[PDB]
């Protein structure tokens, strides 16, 4: 199914669960927590705080199994080199419309992002019971293991702070 | 004296490469040659000199035939072209750095990542000593391990000394005050992040406490081939350090080290054929920028490049930085281990902490400053009262807050000059008369 | 007669030894009038839309240093740049 | 007090009853019937394993092994990688002729010389020729063949040259054995009579490895580059002042090298991961593939993966790693047109009848771990005559006098 | 490419000189080797990131394919030059897959036993071909197995059904 974020810090997991997390640092959006070999990882980076009403995205970091894609507002970088879009390498399509920037991978991943705020991801049914990001797990159960882990009900603000990524220079 | 001849062999013995003519696959022609004996001088610049005038060489200098020299663990004399070397006693050092990087007494560096108490070194006879150490996970995963507790079982294994990772030295489950000097061992604390333990058997310990806990063990060469643990057996060969206590040599470090669990209920650990700088893309640029300072020569680390060869410290610096959860404490611990192992070969790095790990340099108190050569015997005037009881030469200098070339440390607070230091019994002030007037250091008794 | 030059891509980030990317106008002109500062693999972006910090003027040419690109992205390398110069002929 | 048959010699510092103790296999076992562990396998009592020339026995939770002295092996492989007779790994990229082994060490009977030339543009060097001096005989291994130079008049130290798999094997009657894969990898073996009587870039073979960096003037140094620069043969050869870094001088070749060479740390070789450490073979493969930048780099790769798989066979793990896309081998080239006798044996372990061993002639080491194409001769002529690669009847093979095949 | 990589030119022009040599001398009067020599050198100077012995062996098999198509079967591969591994596919040591260097063999599959034939002749394509035994002489293609003529499969909607 589809995970999605948009608007003024609204989120939506693979199993519904619309909440609102106003975190501003750097987060894990979805990831492959299978344990043996990680297929993908999507890292979200909210901006410095645009204004009261909108909520932009500064950059998106995406690593699919060998190579790292770094998306900003103006340019797309594959493995440290700027790519001209469309880009047609035989496991990875990176194309840029006037509205959205799409990334199509053979691993069962599809990312689509207008370059301000709305970000959505689509995974196939292979990754069930393995995803571990802020998009919840992908078991199909409404709010079961995302918010009620060991009987204690997690609020959406403490569910989001668990998903943070520690960068080794900035507090 | 290169005389000209016709029909002589071009294969000449040349005072470094002797006995060339035994492998001479050429016929003979004309040219300028040597006489019957009298090999050609290669090392100097003269002609066909006699064999017992060959000047030796050793990284440069043209040593005359008879000039001795004092090398690493041996002394050598220049004989006729070759060196005659003779062994001198020199110790051996097992190190446990990072969370998991064991360097045995005979070289042989390996990575383990355990979760148990492990026997690091113990004497083989029935009793002598045993040094334990806890290597448990400190971060999130199992591959983020740390040293947590050093346990020493000394004096016929009836005295247990515990070194927790917050200071807190405790003997037989009871807190002790430092210093603590006894008949068979003594424990010191010179710099508040450094503990120095000396034993009468021949065992010396140095426990590091900040940024991460590390351990350094030193044995004499009399105990050579007489220890067992995770530090090997110390016999000169490093192929048999993975030899278990039941026969045969193991292949991997985590298969050897599961035989030295000090608790039977610990699980078995296995190797990990991954690098941490591929699993983390955000940590691998921070690791590359700062650990590269060990290799570039504009920094105060290029002074050690003639002695230490940083190519293996660079590989571990990237390992620990990408792996642990607090990446600066693993950077500054791995940069302070190149600087540690460079002061062991003479070259001391005065002032390597100015751009990289200076988050504690300026935090010293009002009178005392940050030093790089702090030693045990720079203590108070109470140490001058004994002056031959607890000095304990043989350790390495450490870097912490301390006082300059004069103005020794008082009883509390700042370090006053030598005239009004103290008179140590209770340490009296500099106004007391016994008939011994309290004076500079010594007493008129 | 003040025709523009060609594009000069005589240096690379993944080659050379100047630790970055530097493009100079020697062998073509002595004292230019104008300089244009673009990228190879996406040449409509301005220098403010790359985010890297460079200097690109008519005096010395173009300078990108890999040490200046630390902490900017996750890769820390210069992009591949190219330049034109404008010189007038009698 | 809870013993465990693995913590016997630990000391029990910090379930089964008194008496009995755990075995790591299951229920509680007495101390006499306690099993043994070796390289993550569990062997019950009275089990037999071999270690390279010896035989061991699990007696009472400990190993009881015989004490014979095995042959010692020096290695030279890839872009300047060494393993000495005492097991010390180092790197030296020199461009001259170097002493590998000799016993003219401060009068002598042999010498083995290696000729290292630059292979690439980064400054690393690899071995391309071997000269063997035995008495007054000089062999030379060069251009995929052996050449006899200067055979002496009546002494003629008895040597033997035959081809075993993909390698060429020279053996001597005096105890000197040279094994060569016809490109860059050499294995020297010495009989245990040469203990402490050799020198060179392979050390001195005295079971003590902190003196293998003894220079030509009998000085133990700590540098790889002061030791290796002292065993050059010509005085006018230059000194190596640093070791190159190929994956830093070729940044564009790193991504291919680290992806191809990751077979060694993968699930293909997972039977050998507990028996041979893959980590110095992964680092050699990446160093070798970043530096074959002038041509033919899939030969630099397939040799580095067969250096690891050879140790795996030698320790007891036969791995089949070649595919038609990854390092293919062409063994049906040698067949009589469509009668299929030459098969790829991936780990060598087959003992068939040649026309040497039918007349008693046997070697002094076991070379039955060498990868290559081996015959499986039919039942109307089951005797393999080696110097022509033909299966012959036991009568009509040849003569073998003065190391020459006469039909 | 051979001007942007001057150090790769000497290897490329020496490996690719097989085409103008005495190995291919039966095809020299039937196919012009000159645009295949220039393609091979252009291809080998430019595979500078990894795996250049794959860029080479494809360019030498583009020329040897034209030679078969015009009537000259040349056997150019050796165990040192571009080896091929066709006994990988054998049942463990029963030897049926042989390297046919010029394809020219017409055996019975389980398509052509039921009339199904192609519209061109693809019997010049290099590769490993079966030589199925005389207790099951019908090659079922979608599993690379020799089967008895009854038990091969179905072939509906371009999918093999056992
Ligand atoms: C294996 O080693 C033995 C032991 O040295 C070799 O036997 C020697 O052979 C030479 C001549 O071939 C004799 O001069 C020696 O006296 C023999 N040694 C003994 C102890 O009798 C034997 O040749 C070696 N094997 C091979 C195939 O060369
Ligand atoms: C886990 O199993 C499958 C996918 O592996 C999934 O459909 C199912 O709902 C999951 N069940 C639980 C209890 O998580
Ligand atoms: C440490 O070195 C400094 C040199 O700047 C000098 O004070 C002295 O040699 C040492 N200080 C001691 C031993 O207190
Ligand atoms: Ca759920
Ligand atoms: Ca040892
Ligand atoms: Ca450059
Ligand atoms: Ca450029
Ligand atoms: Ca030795």
């Amino acid at each position: 199914n589809v995970c999605s974020t948009w608007g003024n810090f609204h989120y939506k997991t693979f199993d519904g669960d619309v909440f609102r997390f106003p975190g501003l640092c750097d987060y894990n959006f979805a990831s492959d927590c299978r344990g043996s070999y990680k297929e993908f990882a999507v890292h979200l980076k909210r901006g410095p705080g645009q204004a009261e009403a909108p909520a932009g995205v500064e950059s998106i970091l995406l690593t699919i199994k060998d190579d790292t894609i770094y998306l900003t507002r103006h340019l797309a970088v594959l493995n440290g080199a700027v790519v001209s879009t469309p880009h047609y390498s035989p496991g990875l399509l990176i194309e840029k419309s006037d509205a959205y920037t799409k990334v199509y991978s053979r691993a069962g991943l599809t990312l689509m992002w207008n370059r301000e705020d709305a970000l959505m991801l689509e995974l196939d049914t292979k990754f069930r019971n393995h995803t571990c990001g802020l998009c919840g797990d992908y078991n199909g159960l409404q709010s079961y293991s995302e918010f009620l882990s060991d009987g204690v009900l997690f609020s959406p603000l403490e569910f989001g702070n668990m998903q943070k990524i520690n960068q080794p220079d900035v507090v | 004296n290169l005389v000209y001849l016709e029909s002589g062999s071009p294969c000449m013995d040349t005072c470094s490469h002797l006995e060339v003519s035994s492998l001479c696959e050429e016929h003979r022609m004309d040219g300028c040659f040597c006489p019957e004996g009298t090999v050609y001088d290669d090392i100097g610049d003269s002609g066909c000199v006699p064999v017992s005038q060959c000047h030796c060489r050793l990284h440069g200098h043209l040593y005359t035939p008879g000039q001795e020299i004092t090398n690493d663990c041996e002394q050598c004399v220049c004989n006729a072209g070759r060196w005659v070397c003779k062994d001198l006693p020199c110790p051996g050092t097992c190190a446990l750095e990072g969370g998991s990087h064991i360097t045995t007494f005979d070289g042989k560096t390996y990575t383990f990542h355990g979760d148990c108490y492990y026997v690091l070194a113990k004497g083989d006879h029935n009793d002598s000593y045993a040094l334990l150490g806890e290597l448990a996970p400190c971060g999130s995963t199992d591959k983020q391990t740390c040293l947590k507790t050093v346990v020493l079982l000394a004096d016929k294994k009836k005295n247990a000394v515990v070194f927790k990772s917050d200071g807190s030295v405790l003997l037989n489950q009871l807190q002790v005050n430092l210093p603590h000097v006894t008949a068979s061992f003594s424990v010191f604390r010179p710099s508040s992040y450094h503990i120095m333990v000396s034993m009468a058997i021949g065992v010396r310990l140095q426990v590091q406490l900040a940024p991460v806990m590390q351990l350094f063990v030193t044995l004499d060469q009399a105990s050579q081939g007489q220890v067992q643990g995770l530090c090997g057996n110390f016999n000169g060969l490093e192929g048999d350090d993975f030899k278990t206590a039941s026969g045969l040599v193991e292949a991997t470090g985590a298969g050897f080290a599961n035989t030295w669990k000090a608790q039977s209920t610990c699980h078995d650990k296995l190797d990990w054929l991954d690098d941490p700088c591929s699993l983390n893309i955000e940590s691998a640029n921070y690791a590359e920028h700062w650990c590269s300072l060990l290799k570039k020569t504009e920094t105060p680390f290029g002074r050690c490049h003639s002695a230490v060869d940083p190519a293996e410290y660079y590989k571990r610096c990237k390992y620990d930085t990408c792996n642990c959860q607090n990446n600066e404490d693993c950077l500054c611990a791995a940069l302070s281990s190149y600087a540690r192992a460079c002061t062991a070969k003479g070259v001391m790095l005065w002032g390597w902490r100015e751009h990289v790990c200076n988050k504690d340099v300026g935090s010293c108190p009002n009178s005392q400053v940050f030093l790089y050569n702090l030693t045990t015997c720079q203590q108070t005037c109470r140490s001058l009262s004994e002056a031959d009881s607890h000095c304990l030469e043989g350790f390495a200098p450490v870097d912490g807050c301390g006082c300059p070339d004069h103005t020794f440390l008082d009883e509390k607070g700042r370090c006053v000059p030598l005239a009004k230091c103290s008179c140590y019994g209770l340490y009296l002030e500099a106004g007391d008369v016994v008939r011994c007037v309290c004076r500079d250091g010594r007493l008129h008794c | 007669c003040c025709l523009w030059s060609d594009w000069i891509n005589e240096d690379h980030p993944s080659s050379g030894s100047d630790d970055g990317d530097r493009e100079t106008f020697d062998g073509v002109c002595g004292a230019p009038e104008d300089i244009e500062c673009r990228s190879v693999k996406d040449p409509h972006l301005s220098l403010e839309q790359h985010g890297q910090k460079v200097q690109c003027d008519v005096s010395v040419g173009f300078i990108c240093k890999n040490e200046d690109q630390f902490g900017n992205g996750p890769f820390g390398l210069c992009y591949d740049y190219k330049i034109r110069v404008n010189c007038c002929w009698p | 007090r809870a013993l465990s048959c693995q913590t016997l010699a630990a000391g029990y510092y910090h379930v089964c009853p008194d008496g009995l103790m755990d075995d790591g296999r299951g229920g509680c076992v007495v101390e006499k019937e306690c099993p043994c562990v070796h390289n993550n396998d569990l062997y019950s009592s009275g089990a037999k394993i071999k270690v390279d020339c010896n035989t061991c026995t699990c007696k009472r939770g400990r190993w009881v092994c015989t004490q014979a002295v095995c042959h010692g092996t020096c290695s030279i492989y890839g872009s300047g990688h060494y393993i000495t007779f005492d097991g010390k790994y180092y790197d030296f990229d020199g461009h001259c002729s170097y002493v590998a082994v000799q016993d003219y060490c401060g009068l002598g009977s042999f010498s083995i010389i290696t000729e290292n030339v630059p292979c690439g543009t980064t400054g690393v060097t690899c071995s391309k020729a071997i000269k063997i001096f035995m008495g007054r005989t000089e062999l030379k291994l060069e251009d995929k063949h052996r050449v006899v130079i200067q055979r002496d008049e009546g002494h003629h130290v008895a040597y033997t040259t035959r081809e075993v798999g993909q390698y060429l094997v020279v053996e001597s009657s005096t105890g000197i054995i040279v094994i060569w894969d016809k490109r860059t990898t050499v294995f020297i073996k010495l009989a245990p009579s040469y203990k402490g009587t050799v020198c060179g870039l392979c050390g001195n073979f005295d079971h003590r490895s902190n003196n293998d960096f003894t220079t030509r003037d009998h000085m133990v140094v700590s540098s790889e580059l002061d030791f290796g620069n002292s065993w050059k043969e010509a005085p006018t050869c230059p000194d190596v002042s640093t070791n190159p870094e190929p994956c830093s001088l070729n940044p564009h070749r790193r991504s291919w090298a680290e992806k191809q060479c990751s077979i060694l740390k993968s699930s293909v070789f997972s039977i050998c991961h507990s028996k041979v450490d893959p980590k110095p073979f992964y680092e050699a493969c990446v160093h070798d593939s970043c530096s074959c930048d002038t041509g033919g780099d899939c030969e630099c790769f397939c040799s580095a993966v067969a250096s690891y798989a050879q140790e795996c066979t030698k320790e007891g793990a036969c791995v089949f790693w070649r595919t038609p896309d990854l390092c293919p081998i062409f063994c049906d080239y040698y067949n009589p047109p469509h009668e299929c006798e030459w098969h790829y044996e991936p780990c060598g372990n087959r003992s068939f009848e040649t026309c040497r061993t039918i007349n008693g002639i046997h070697s002094n080491i076991s070379v039955s771990y060498l990868e290559g194409c081996y015959p499986r001769c039919p039942k109307d002529r089951p005797i393999y005559e080696e110097d022509l690669k033909k299966c012959v009847t036991a009568d009509k093979c040849g003569c073998y006098v003065e190391d020459t095949h006469y039909p």
